[PDB]
C-alpha cells in the first residue's frame, strides 16, 4: 500500500 | 457521554498514558470525551485525536483486507463452498470500521470544523474529513459509493485550497494533506496521473522552500517529502 | 450468551478467521461461545482457545506494566504531583485484565476441567488454570494475594503430577507446563532455585528422550527445550 | 521477561 499520514 | 463526568484535563492526560501503553481504543475514547467538552483543541490535542483514531481504524482496515482477500478466494472457480461465515465476519469487521469512521466524522461535524478558523486547525480537520470518507469509500459497494467518494474529494479540495493560500509549501500539514489526497486520486478516484502530478508538484515546491527553514523544521518537512518520493517510486 | 445463536462449527470457523486477521478479542469471544455450547474441545480447538486469550491478556499485561512503571516513578521523591489519573488508569487496565482472567478461569471451572479425562486435555486445562491465576498474582496486592498464588501453584502441581505419570518427557504440553511453572517459581513464588532446578531437570530429561522421536516431533520438542535453555541463561 | 508458552 502507498504511504499516508 | 461515558466520559461526561471526567475533567477535560484528565481525559487529555489519560489519552497520553494510553498512547504510551499502546491502548489506542482507550486513547480514542478519551479524546472523544475531550472533544465533547465543547472547547477547541490545541495543536497537541488535535494530534492526540488523530493518532488515536488512525491507529484504531488502521487496524480495522488491515483486518478487513485480510478477510476480503479470503472472501475473494472463496468465490473463485473450483473453490469449495464454506458457507456464509467468511462474508458474515467480513461484514462484522466492516460495520465496526464504518462505525468508527462515522464517529470521527460526527466529531468533525459537531462541531470541530465549524469552530476552526485558523488555517492550521481548519486544514487539519478537513484532511481528517477527507481521510475518513476515503476509508468509507474503500469498503463501499452500494448506491452511495459515488457520493462517499465525492464527500472525500470535496473535503480534501477545501483543505487544499486553504493550504495553498495560507501555509508555506513546506508546512507539514500541507504536505501530509497533499500526500493523502494524492493517494485518494490513485487508489479511490482511478486517477493515477492526477496522483502522480500532485505528488511531484508538491515535492518540487517544498524542495524550493527548504532554504527558509530551521534545522528542526527541515527535518520534519523532509521526512514527509520522502513519503511523497516513496509513492512516486511505487507508481512510476 | 451473545454467541448463543451461532452454530458451534461457525464459531470455530470464525475463530480461525479472526486469528488470520489478528483480531484476538473477536477470536476469544468466538471461542468462549464455542466452549459454552457444552461439548468437549478437540486438540485444535483447545489451542484456538488458548491462543486467543493468551494474546488478549498478553496485551493487557504489557499495558499494565507500562502504566505501573509510570505510577512507580510518580511516587518517587522529587516527582511532581500529577493527581489521581495514573493510578486510576492503571486500575482501569488492571480491572479489565482481572475480568479476562476470571472469564477464562470460569470456562475452565464450568466445565472444561471436570470433563477432561485424557491426560493431554486435562494437563492442558490445568496449565491454563495455573497461568491465569499467575496473571492474577502479578497484579495482586491485597488480603487474597497468598491465596491467589496458592491457587496457581495447586493447578500447576496437579498438571505436573499427571504429566509425569502419563506423558513422555518430550511431550510439548509437558514441556510447556514445566517452562511456565518454572517461571511461576522465579517470578511469583520467590523461589529462583526451584525455578532453575525445574528448568534444568526438564531439559535434561527431554534431551534423553529425543532419540525416540520423528523429525517433526523432534522439531516441536527442541523448540520448547530452547526456551527452557533461554530462561536458564537469563537466570544463571 | 522470561519465556512462557
Ligand atoms: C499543530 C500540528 O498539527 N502540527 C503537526 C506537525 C507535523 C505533523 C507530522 N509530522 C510528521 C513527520 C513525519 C510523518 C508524519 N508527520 C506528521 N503527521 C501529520 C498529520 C497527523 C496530519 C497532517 C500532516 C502530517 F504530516 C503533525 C502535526
Ligand atoms: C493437542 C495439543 O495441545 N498439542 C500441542 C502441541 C504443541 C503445542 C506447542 N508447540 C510449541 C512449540 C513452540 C512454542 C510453543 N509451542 C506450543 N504451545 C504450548 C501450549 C499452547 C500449551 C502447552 C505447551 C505448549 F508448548 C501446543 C499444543
Ligand atoms: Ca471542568
Ligand atoms: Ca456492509
Ligand atoms: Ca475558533
Ligand atoms: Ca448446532
Ligand atoms: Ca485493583
Ligand atoms: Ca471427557
Ligand atoms: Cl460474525
Ligand atoms: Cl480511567
Amino acid at each position: 500500500f502507498p504511504a499516508t499520514v | 457521554g461515558a466520559m461526561g463526568s471526567m475533567e477535560r484535563a484528565s481525559l487529555i492526560q489519560k489519552a497520553k498514558l494510553a498512547e504510551q501503553a499502546e491502548r489506542y481504543e482507550d486513547m480514542a475514547a478519551f479524546m472523544k470525551g475531550a472533544v465533547e467538552k465543547g472547547e477547541e483543541l490545541s495543536c497537541e490535542e488535535r494530534n492526540l485525536l488523530s493518532v488515536a483514531y488512525k491507529n484504531v481504524v488502521g487496524g480495522q482496515r488491515a483486518a478487513w483486507r485480510v478477510l476480503s482477500s479470503i472472501e475473494q478466494k472463496s468465490n473463485e472457480e473450483g473453490s469449495e463452498e464454506k458457507g456464509p461465515e467468511v462474508r458474515e465476519y467480513r461484514e462484522k469487521v466492516e460495520t465496526e470500521l464504518q462505525g468508527v469512521c462515522d464517529t470521527v466524522l460526527g466529531l468533525l461535524d459537531s462541531h470541530l470544523i465549524k469552530e476552526a478558523g485558523d488555517a492550521e486547525s481548519r486544514v487539519f480537520y478537513l484532511k481528517m474529513k477527507g481521510d475518513y470518507y476515503r476509508y468509507l469509500a474503500e469498503v463501499a459497494t452500494g448506491d452511495d459509493k459515488k457520493r462517499i467518494i465525492d464527500s472525500a474529494r470535496s473535503a480534501y479540495q477545501e483543505a487544499m485550497d486553504i493550504s495553498k493560500k495560507e501555509m508555506p509549501p513546506t508546512n507539514p500539514i500541507r504536505l501530509g494533506l497533499a500526500l493523502n489526497f494524492s493517494v485518494f486520486h490513485y487508489e479511490i478516484a482511478n486517477s493515477p496521473e492526477e496522483a502522480i502530478s500532485l505528488a511531484k508538484t508538491t515535492f518540487d515546491e517544498a524542495m524550493a522552500d527548504l532554504h527558509t527553514l530551521s534545522e528542526d523544521s527541515y527535518k520534519d518537512s523532509t521526512l514527509i517529502m520522502q513519503l511523497l518520493r516513496d509513492n512516486l517510486t511505487l507508481w512510476t
